[PDB]
């Protein structure tokens, strides 16, 4: 999820555009 | 550069960052 | 608890907080 | 709705509460 | 839904969100 | 204290109120 | 140290790097 | 008061200083 | 990603969030 | 300039993208 | 009183709130 | 730098003038 993508990994700011509506 | 960890209110920050007046979803149960 | 005046960033602050953890869905009008 | 209200009069936590998953 | 960790500048920020104009102490050496 | 009851273990918004003035 | 214009929980954001440690009064007027 | 002073006019981090426990 | 809005510590917020680790410069004008 | 353009104004991610290191 | 640490986001938040309009750089890889 | 002076260890807000522009 999120949290595993971003928190427990590493995310850039383009793979945080898939939790926007 | 590599990418940086993003968690708890931090995350919600740059998820109301990116996404702005679209709305987002904050699902960690997910 | 006391009401509260939230604009930008502080509102989903505060939705991170009231919700933690069941997460939610921000939502602002378009 | 809840964004709007919050930021141009006032909300409560029982209001934004209603918003979580 | 189980409760969360609060530390630090976001303990601040919760209690202020909590107590707002009442107003609140932060003594973490007590 | 607030360190040990929110930041150590867990807290309830409920128990936050706890430290209002 | 700069003059600081400090509103909401940007104030309490504010005391909390001051003082850390020592913990702080968060004093609103009512 | 403080948390008036400093959102309607300006404040130190002197005078904040007053404010710590 | 959207425009933004940003006034105060919630400009220094987004450069972090954008550069990371790059680092940044915060450069306001006198 | 940047500081005073998303203040008074709007910005991009990617004008600010400009002041990184 | 001991001083506090201070990473990521909330070691610009106080970089900000000393150095203000003088302004500042936030460099980690130095 | 100032994450090994500041987040590794600790540093006072007299020691972050030092990132001052
Ligand atoms: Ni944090
Ligand atoms: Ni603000």
């Amino acid at each position: 999820g999120i949290v595993e993508q971003c928190c427990t990994s590493i995310c850039s700011l383009y793979q945080l555009e898939n939790y926007c509506n | 550069f590599v990418n940086q960890h993003l968690c708890g209110s931090h995350l919600v920050e740059a998820l109301y960052l990116v996404c702005g007046e679209r709305g987002f979803f904050y699902t960690p149960k997910t």
